[PDB]
């Protein structure tokens, strides 16, 4: 009676649907604690799997009920927990876990704490299936069931309408993806008669190139989407409008995480697709200079962060293009630990502040103030700066470093894309850690009286991802990035395989550059912003209309709303107006009342004249004798010469 | 729910007992629309003859059996019953609730239990266990699809054409079966297509 | 509590509502715990018989046979394998 | 004993209860639960290993016109079910019920009328089901329209004039085409039935006649792109019932109606011209849903998204793919479940409370009225198309064989699943959103009666999205009856 | 934390529900056992 | 989104040579390994040795 | 159990105007590409089982049984009975 993939998915289901059962009945005090308990239980289930797993490596399956077994198409609910699910779970439970934690003591005096936990574990559910699928169909249901998730909880606070807003941008750009996801089904389902993965990744290396290139660009537009590449990055700035916990759960570590997941999973399909890799490999660089470009300029602080997890999920695409898919896949599991307490941090900040304010112009000098925060704050920006030691320097600097050691000629451009944003991360976290913490005073005095930490259930989140943040990486190092691990089993094409050229090929210049461009960097910020502030507050224009562009996210969000949505709006306006209720009415009701009004009228004014009806009638007689007779002789001449005549009487007596 | 529980003087006598009653939607509110416009008595008799509505003043072998001048004196006074009641439900906010031992209703505040809705028995008792049903039947209708039959008879179709298997053990069977379909062609399609074959 | 306002007290969701927290939460979390167990206990023995490892459950001479099967198939059938038309 | 003794009792108990308790709509869900349940029996007493017709019956034979034949020349007509014919039935055995309990307390004048041509048009077409050949099939898909030319004439909203004389016009447009393709296979053929009508093969330029007509009454019918006009402004401004009832199951009877009619006759025609039905499916999907995205009344808004998962169920059954009629009858009936509960909510909660539609009222519902929020969530993100509902299902299968079939055409179409979110959504984060109207006073959240509708419609698509196989006992010869492939 | 009014636990949808659902879950284990010790399910 | 792109471009010209060869595979490329059968090793076959 | 097995009818042998047997032919040609169905569905069980066993092998060992589900699935699928019903091949 012990099962660890039915444990893990009937679980957080329990916490999801036992609150919307009974929390009237229940109240927010025991729905917080029972949510929490069941999560930390999970999570304690999936880290004993995992050491299972590496002992053995031999799956649990878990094959249930059937969906559909039509014509060729067999579709059954079959979950399964390989190294690359067991590693996402990871991720997922843990964040789960102490998010569920950590709003306990964030959203007290919030009156609907009952529905936040129940969607937070409805969203933990939904990505466990997600990740924990066996065929594109199970992984489907839970990417559209977590974007109904994700709407909810961006939208949880209803009487905001920004935050509906946002909402529906999260959610529409997101059914994008999901529509070129359906695409991407029925091409496979076509092509390969089935959506599970142990025939499409048997067959992947005969099928060809034209039909997987096919599939793989719909379902990367998915991951696209998804994963917040810059084409369709502006609603993951817009979710911030939800709380924290969210930012620090969805926005942060696993949300953004399903395309990543979705083009590893496809990796069997992906080696066989150069193109796409291209692809992506160069989407990926876009998303990680931009994002920092925008970071850098930008002023609310879980914005910044929300485009620092832009900017690594660029770096794991980037990976993903480069055939580096457990470069990756390590660099996901690490992010999701600093990132989540880098959003804890901000959250306990904006409470330390009597007006919750995120902005940065307004915070000061909160370093004696809030100690804890600033350790840990500054723990995980240095887990994301790539300093030594850390999870970010063994999961980012091996990118940055195949980079260059790909054996494509091409990517050596992308290791200087890549080093600029890794010098741009250590710019928009020392402004962060500046302008919050080591400056002088911004605020008025009494935010600084009644600035204070926060309580344990915030706390211990925090301590815990920190000793993750510091230690995870070395401890996983050797069975992600390890020279022939073969814990997660990608068929790699040989040709494609750059890990053994690219640690050892790599010279000292472009192995040094990144990291002491960082110690540099960094000091750097920190003694112009306290010593020569002016760098930074020139006031001239051609500077300050440069910030703006970058201030207003690359103006990416003017383009989309301008020339997509508004010009959206305006052609369906035209449809509805000039199409449907215009044209199609004419061609219909309003046209054929007109016209017939007309003809009804001339029948009825033909007999004129009421002076006397006998004169007229007898003029009838005889004109349709006469006219009768020499339309008979006309038809004997030929027959087309009629039918003009006939049409013009029509119009005499219709008009 | 009673069998003849018809009883025609009441109702001759109800008739101008409500008649000298003012109009049901005029009568709660006053033309004041105020509960306190009403007289004391007079809400005590409008409860009284309201609490009425849900008495069974007929059974099944009296609507079966008696003649239409009685069945319309109930209809036209079991109507302002309803209205008596259902206005007084809604403006008042208190339903009429005789208590064990004193014979005197009065409107009162509870209304956690104690009414029923006309269509609920219809429904939750017909409705509802014919879907259940609907739900069993196609489950259990599931197990006749072509798909089991089809394994079943491929599976026969090998038996018949190599009874060597059967012999063999009984947890050994199901992988020769399986060599033996993927080997050979058991559909018999192209025996239909006769004229085909040039 | 602090910060917290008047509110409806005839709406009702199935949420809790507004600050939800009734007078009896201790007795109704033991039924919903002893619920949640017992669904939890009851999901995961019956799921034992569906459950599966990945490997060593087939034979690798079913495999051998199943291949060979396939080739004797494809050569009744006369078809070539991939790539060999140039 | 006797057949009238049995059905004369009946009559004499329905007319005492009306001498006692002068209404009927007791009686008619009575007979409505009845109706249910004697057709689940005949599911129990349904084989699924024969494709041919069951339970056949002759009405108004030469030799007893009151009565069922036995003849050895039929020329009455010819009723009977296939399992095709027999989902469409449950469907409607299970709506119609609904639609009476759905107008229970908001019809105050001339009610046994209202319930009398709710629970009549209900019948038609469960008879236009039961229907097996040309003209029982025809006389019982136009005995609808003066029922509901009267319904909505009397019981309708503002515009109910318009609205009636639309419901009228346009159908009997559609159908007097459909009459003179029937005419042609009755004079052609000198037979009218459903049963050996795929046996005759009739030459293609004919076939290509008889097509143009049933799908002109199709179009007007399903509806398709340019004749959908006609849709929003009756479902609209009908009664409720009228409504749930149009959109489940009148909507439906068009592709049964491809299905029964036209695929198994003029196979040579379809595969001709199913590259133009491909076009106006998707300018029917794509300009549709553009159109909703523009309209300022709810039931409008519920109204124009019918069309394009008609649309996609039209793709779904022109595929010439199993996948796709599969599709396409999942598609009929989940919509049949959730449009209805949309329906209800916009034209029986809202429309009960505040007797207006129009979307600039409407905001922050979620506060007083939040289980009502909780099931327009539910009921939008079932009808734009989530997993475990058999919308996506149907959805899904339907754009498989559109892609099988043209795959150009077939993978524009899957733009569906945005725009659908889009128009749908739209609407939800304003009614549910922001902070409650200052236009509206506060009212009572749903009922148990709404609450009852509501929750079976929405148990229902969930079991049909969490299973939809267990439809296929009744479709496995359906998905491969209708296609042609040599 | 302040309290509010009591809340019974097993409201009339909870009995409903639960009773249905397990009902069926039974109907089914059942119908299973019962093909288990005959070659018929007892619904068929 | 240009300047991206064409930089990105110009980039391509003023990149180094490569150090070391590719890596070489021993069975002729594992042409078998990755699924060949004697006439399929230009599609499926590896580099050289 | 009582598993039936009913008789196989062709359109070719037949009479059109007695339709028990035009049903029976129907019936004979969907069950049997049903059969053909089922045949595809073991080819493609047993590759997901040699897949699953085998792994980077797999290219190797599973490769005739996936050259075998690859060349089945455009021919043992459902095409419909009106084809033959309505078309004589030899003419
Ligand atoms: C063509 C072919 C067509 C094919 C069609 C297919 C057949 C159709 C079948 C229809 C079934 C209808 C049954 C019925 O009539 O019930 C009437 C009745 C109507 O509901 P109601 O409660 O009386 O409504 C009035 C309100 O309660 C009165 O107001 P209220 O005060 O009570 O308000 C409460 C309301 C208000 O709350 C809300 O506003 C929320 C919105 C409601 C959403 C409900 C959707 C269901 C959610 C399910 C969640 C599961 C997620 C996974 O919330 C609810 O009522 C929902 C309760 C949630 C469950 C409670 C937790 C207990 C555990 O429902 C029931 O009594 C229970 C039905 C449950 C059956 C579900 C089936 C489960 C099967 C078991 C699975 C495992 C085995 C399966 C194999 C089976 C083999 C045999
Ligand atoms: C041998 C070959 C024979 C084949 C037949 C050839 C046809 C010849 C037809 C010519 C006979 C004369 C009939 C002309 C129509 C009579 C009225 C008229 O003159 O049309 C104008 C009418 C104007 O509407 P409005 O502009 O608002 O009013 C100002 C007009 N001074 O127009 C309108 O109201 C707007 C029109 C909008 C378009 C509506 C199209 C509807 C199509 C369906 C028509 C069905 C009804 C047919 C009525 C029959 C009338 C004869
Ligand atoms: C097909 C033929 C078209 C028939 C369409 C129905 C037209 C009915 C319009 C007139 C009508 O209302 O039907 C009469 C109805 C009784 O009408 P009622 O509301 O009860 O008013 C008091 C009656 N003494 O009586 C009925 O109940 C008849 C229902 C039909
Ligand atoms: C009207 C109400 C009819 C309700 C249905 C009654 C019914 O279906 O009883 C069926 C009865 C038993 O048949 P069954 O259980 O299925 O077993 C068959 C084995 N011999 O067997 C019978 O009673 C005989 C079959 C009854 C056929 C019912 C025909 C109803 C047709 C109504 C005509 C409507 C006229 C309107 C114009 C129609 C134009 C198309
Ligand atoms: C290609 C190069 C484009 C870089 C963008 C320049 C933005 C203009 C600016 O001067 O903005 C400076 C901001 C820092 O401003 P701040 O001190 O933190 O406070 C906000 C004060 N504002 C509003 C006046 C700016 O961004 C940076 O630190 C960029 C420093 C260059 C790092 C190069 C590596
Ligand atoms: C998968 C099949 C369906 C699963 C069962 C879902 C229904 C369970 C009952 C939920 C009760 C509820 O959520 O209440 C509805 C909440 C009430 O908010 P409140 O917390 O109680 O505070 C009350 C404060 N108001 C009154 C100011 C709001 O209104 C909402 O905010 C609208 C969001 C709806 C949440 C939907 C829940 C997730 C289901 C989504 C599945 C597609
Ligand atoms: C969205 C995706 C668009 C990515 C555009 C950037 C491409 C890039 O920056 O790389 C440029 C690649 C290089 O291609 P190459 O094969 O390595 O030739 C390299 C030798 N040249 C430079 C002489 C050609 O040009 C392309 O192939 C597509 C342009
Ligand atoms: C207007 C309301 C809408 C109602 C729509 C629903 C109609 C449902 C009718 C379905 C029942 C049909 O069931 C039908 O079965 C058989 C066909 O084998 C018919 O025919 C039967 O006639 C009798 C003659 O004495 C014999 O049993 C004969 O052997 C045959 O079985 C029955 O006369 C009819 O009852």
């Amino acid at each position: 009676m012990y099962n660890a993939i039915s444990l893990i998915i009937i679980l957080p289901c329990i916490s999801w649907l036992f609150p919307l059962f009974f929390g009237r009945q229940l109240g927010y005090v025991f729905v917080t604690r029972m949510t929490s308990t069941l999560i930390i239980i999970t999570t304690l289930i999936t880290y004993y799997y995992f050491y299972q797993l590496l002992g053995n490596n031999n799956p649990i399956n878990l094959e249930l009920f059937n969906y559909l077994n039509i014509d060729y198409l067999d579709i059954n609910y079959n979950f399964e927990i390989d190294a690359l699910t067991i590693t996402m779970l990871l991720a997922i439970t843990t964040i789960s876990s102490m998010v569920h934690i950590y709003s306990i003591g964030y959203m007290e005096t919030d009156p609907h704490q009952v529905r936040f936990f129940s969607l937070l574990s409805m969203f933990t559910f939904w990505m466990i299936i997600l990740v924990t699928g066996s065929n594109y169909f199970v992984l489907f249901v839970g990417w559209e069931f977590i974007g109904v998730t994700s709407y909810l909880l961006i939208s949880f606070w209803v009487t905001r309408l920004q935050a509906m807003k946002s909402a529906l941008s999260a959610v529409l750009m997101n059914r994008f993806g999901d529509a070129f996801f359906v695409l991407g089904l029925c091409v496979i389902a076509y092509v390969f008669g089935t959506l599970n993965y142990s025939t499409i990744f048997a067959t992947a290396y005969l099928i060809n190139t034209d039909l997987l290139v096919l599939i793989m660009l719909a379902l990367f537009i998915a991951a696209m989407a998804k994963s917040a590449q810059f084409g369709l990055h502006n609603w993951l700035t817009l979710a911030m409008e939800g709380p924290t916990p969210v930012s620090s759960l969805l926005h942060a570590a696993t949300l953004v995480t399903a395309g990543i997941y979705l083009l590893l999973r496809s990796a069997n399909i992906l080696e066989y697709t150069p193109t796409v890799l291209f692809i992506i490999l160069w989407i990926g660089a876009l998303t990680t200079l931009s994002a920092g470009l925008i970071a850098i300029c930008s002023n609310d602080l879980k914005r910044i962060i929300a485009l620092s997890t832009m900017s690594q999920l660029g770096m794991m695409t980037i990976a993903i293009g480069l055939s580096a898919y457990n470069l990756a896949l390590f660099h996901l599991l690490g992010h999701a630990f600093f990132k989540a307490l880098l959003f804890m941090s901000a959250g306990s900040i904006i409470h330390s502040i009597l007006n919750e304010s995120q902005d940065i112009r307004t915070y000061g000098g909160l370093l004696s103030y809030l100690p804890y925060t600033y350790i840990c704050i500054t723990i995980a920006s240095l887990s994301l700066m790539a300093m030594p030691g850390l999870t970010g320097y063994y999961t980012k600097d091996i990118i940055i470093e195949s980079t260059y050691g790909s054996y494509s000629i091409s990517n050596y451009v992308v290791y200087w894309i890549a080093y600029l944003s890794a010098v741009l991360t250590c710019v928009y976290s020392m402004k962060i850690l500046y302008l919050t913490f080591y400056s002088n005073p911004n605020n008025n005095t009494i935010t600084y009286y009644n600035a204070h930490e926060s309580n344990i259930y915030i706390t211990l989140p925090m301590f815990i991802l920190a000793i993750f943040a510091m230690f995870a990486g070395w401890i996983l190092k050797d069975i992600y990035l390890g020279v022939g691990t073969d814990f997660v089993g990608t068929h790699i094409l040989p040709n494609n395989f750059s890990y053994f050229d690219t640690e050892f090929s790599i010279t000292q210049f472009y192995k040094l550059l990144p990291l002491i461009s960082a110690i540099l960097v960094s000091i750097l910020i920190v003694v112009l912003n306290e010593f020569f502030a002016i760098v930074f507050n020139l006031n001239n224009k051609y500077i300050n209309t440069v910030y703006s562009i970058f201030n207003q996210k690359l103006v990416s969000d003017q383009i989309l709303n301008h020339f997509i949505i508004f010009k959206g709006l305006v052609t369906s306006g035209n449809i509805a107006h000039h199409v449907d209720k215009g044209s199609l009415y004419r061609l219909g009701p309003v046209g054929i009342n007109r016209l017939l009004n007309k003809a009804s009228y001339n029948v009825i004014n033909l007999s004129s004249n009421t002076r006397s009806s006998l004169s007229m009638n007898s003029m009838l007689i005889l004109i349709t004798i006469v006219s009768l007779l020499l339309l008979v002789l006309v038809m004997n001449v030929n027959f087309i010469i009629v039918i003009p005549v006939l049409i013009s009487i029509l119009y005499i007596l219709f008009s | 729910f009673a069998l003849r529980a018809y009883n025609e003087e009441k109702e001759l006598a109800l008739k101008q007992r409500l008649s000298q009653l003012p109009p049901p939607g005029k009568a709660f509110v006053t033309a004041e629309g105020e509960p306190r416009p009403a007289k004391e008595a007079e809400l005590a008799e409008l409860a009284e003859i309201a609490a009425l509505y849900k008495t069974d003043r007929v059974g099944i072998l009296d609507i079966l059996l008696l003649g239409n001048k009685h069945a319309r004196l109930y209809r036209d006074n079991t109507a302002l019953l309803k209205d008596y009641y259902y206005n007084g439900r809604r403006i008042l906010d208190k339903i009429p609730v005789k208590d064990k031992q004193t014979g005197k209703v009065t409107w009162e505040i509870k209304r956690e239990g104690a009414e029923k809705e006309d269509w609920v028995n219809q429904m939750y008792f017909l409705y509802a266990p014919s879907l259940i049903l609907l739900l069993i039947v196609m489950v259990y209708k599931s197990r006749e699809d072509i798909t089991f039959w089809a394994k079943k008879e491929l599976d026969q179709r090998v038996l018949d054409k190599h009874p060597e298997i059967n012999d063999a053990p009984e947890n050994e069977r199901d992988a020769l079966i399986v060599e033996r379909i993927i080997a050979g062609d058991y559909d018999k399609l192209a025996s239909l297509q006769k004229k085909a074959t040039p | 509590g602090g910060g917290r306002y008047p509110f409806p007290k005839d709406v009702i969701s199935m949420t809790g509502g507004w600050w939800a927290n009734p007078s009896n939460w201790k007795l109704n979390g033991l039924f919903a715990t002893g619920i949640a167990v017992g669904l939890a206990l009851w999901v995961s023995t019956a799921t034992l018989p569906y459950t599966r490892r990945r490997e060593g459950i087939t034979s690798e001479s079913d495999i051998s046979k199943w291949n060979a099967a396939a080739g004797v198939w494809r050569e009744r059938h006369g078809k070539i394998s991939t790539g060999e038309a140039a | 004993m006797f057949l009238t003794s049995i059905l004369l009792s009946s009559l004499y108990l329905f007319n005492r209860i009306l001498a006692w308790q002068g209404n009927v709509k007791h009686f008619y869900l009575f007979a409505s639960n009845l109706l249910l349940l004697f057709i689940v029996v005949l599911y129990i007493n349904f084989n699924t290993f024969s494709n041919s017709f069951q339970f056949n019956f002759e009405l108004f034979n030469s030799l007893n016109p009151f009565g069922l034949s036995n003849s050895d020349i039929s020329n009455g007509l010819l009723f009977g079910i296939d399992g095709l014919s027999l989902t469409f039935i449950l469907l409607t055995v299970l709506l119609i019920p609904l639609t009476l309990l759905g107008n229970w307390y908001n019809i105050n004048f001339n009610s046994n009328l209202y319930y009398t041509l709710v629970l009549a048009i209900g019948l038609v077409i469960l008879l236009n089901f039961w229907a097996l050949d040309y003209i029982s099939f025809y006389i019982l898909f136009e005995a609808t329209l003066p029922l509901l030319f009267i319904l909505i004439h009397i019981y309708g909203s503002s515009d109910s004039e318009r609205a009636s004389f639309y419901v009228l016009m346009f159908t009997l447009s559609g159908s007097l085409f459909m009459l003179l393709s029937i005419v042609v296979i009755s004079i052609v053929l000198n037979t009218t039935n459903f049963i050996n009508h795929n046996l005759f093969v009739l030459s293609l330029d004919l076939q290509t006649i008889i097509w143009l007509g049933l799908f002109i009454a199709i179009m007007v019918k399903t509806p398709l792109f340019p004749i959908h006009v006609w849709l929003p402004v009756v479902h609209s401004e009908s009664p409720l019932a009228g409504s749930m009832i149009l959109a489940g199951l009148i909507l439906k009877l068009a592709l049964y109606a491809i299905l029964r009619l036209l695929l198994p006759l003029l196979c040579e025609a379809q595969i001709l011209y199913t590259p133009m039905i491909y076009i106006i499916s998707l300018l029917t999907i794509i300009l549709t849903s553009l159109a909703t995205l523009r309209q300022i009344d709810l039931k409008v808004i519920i109204a124009y998204s019918s069309i394009s998962h008609m649309g996609i169920a039209i793709l779904g059954v022109c595929s010439n793919t199993s996948l796709g009629i599969y599709g396409s009858i999942v598609l009929g009936v989940a919509h049949g479940f959730v449009s209805p509960a949309l329906f209800l909510i916009v034209g029986g909660i809202l429309y009960d409370r505040y007797h207006i539609r129009i979307v600039n009222y409407y905001k922050g519902l979620t506060t007083y009225m939040p289980q009502l929020a909780t099931y327009i969530i539910i009921l939008s993100f079932a009808n734009i198309g989530t997993p475990l509902t058999g919308n996506f299902t149907g959805e899904f299968l339907s754009l498989q064989g559109g892609f099988i079939r043209n795959p150009i055409i077939g993978g524009i179409s899957c733009i569906s699943v945005l725009l659908a979110a889009i128009y749908q959504l739209k609407l939800t984060n304003k009614l549910t959103g922001g902070i409650s109207s200052i236009y509206m006073h506060r009212t009572n959240d749903v009922t148990i009666r709404e609450k009852f509708i509501m929750n079976i419609l929405i148990i229902s698509t969930l079991i049909i999205g969490i299973c939809p196989q267990i439809m296929y006992n009744l479709l496995y010869w359906t998905v491969n009856n209708y296609i042609y492939i040599i | 934390p302040e309290l509010t009014p009591a809340v019974p636990f097993f409201q009339p949808y909870v009995l409903k529900w639960a009773g249905v659902s397990l009902g069926l879950v039974a109907f089914y284990q059942f119908n299973s056992s019962y093909e288990a010790k005959n070659g018929h399910t007892w619904v068929e | 989104l240009t300047i991206f792109f064409g930089a990105s471009y110009v980039a391509t010209y003023f990149v180094p040579e490569k150090a070391a060869i590719p890596r070489e595979f021993p069975y002729e490329g594992l042409w078998k390994e990755s699924g060949g059968t004697e006439k399929s090793k230009a599609f499926f076959g590896q580099r050289s040795e | 159990s009582e598993h039936q097995r009913p008789e196989l009818v062709s359109f070719d042998d037949i009479n059109y105007n007695d339709h028990k047997k035009v049903r029976e032919a129907q019936e004979s040609y969907t069950r049997e590409q049903f059969i053909r169905l089922e045949a595809l569905k073991t080819v493609r069980k047993a590759l997901e089982k040699c897949y699953e066993e085998s792994g980077p092998n797999h290219f190797e060992d599973c490769k005739n049984l996936a050259e075998q589900y690859l060349d089945m699935l455009p021919t043992h699928r459902l095409q419909g009975y009106l084809g033959y019903q309505r078309n004589d091949p030899s003419k």
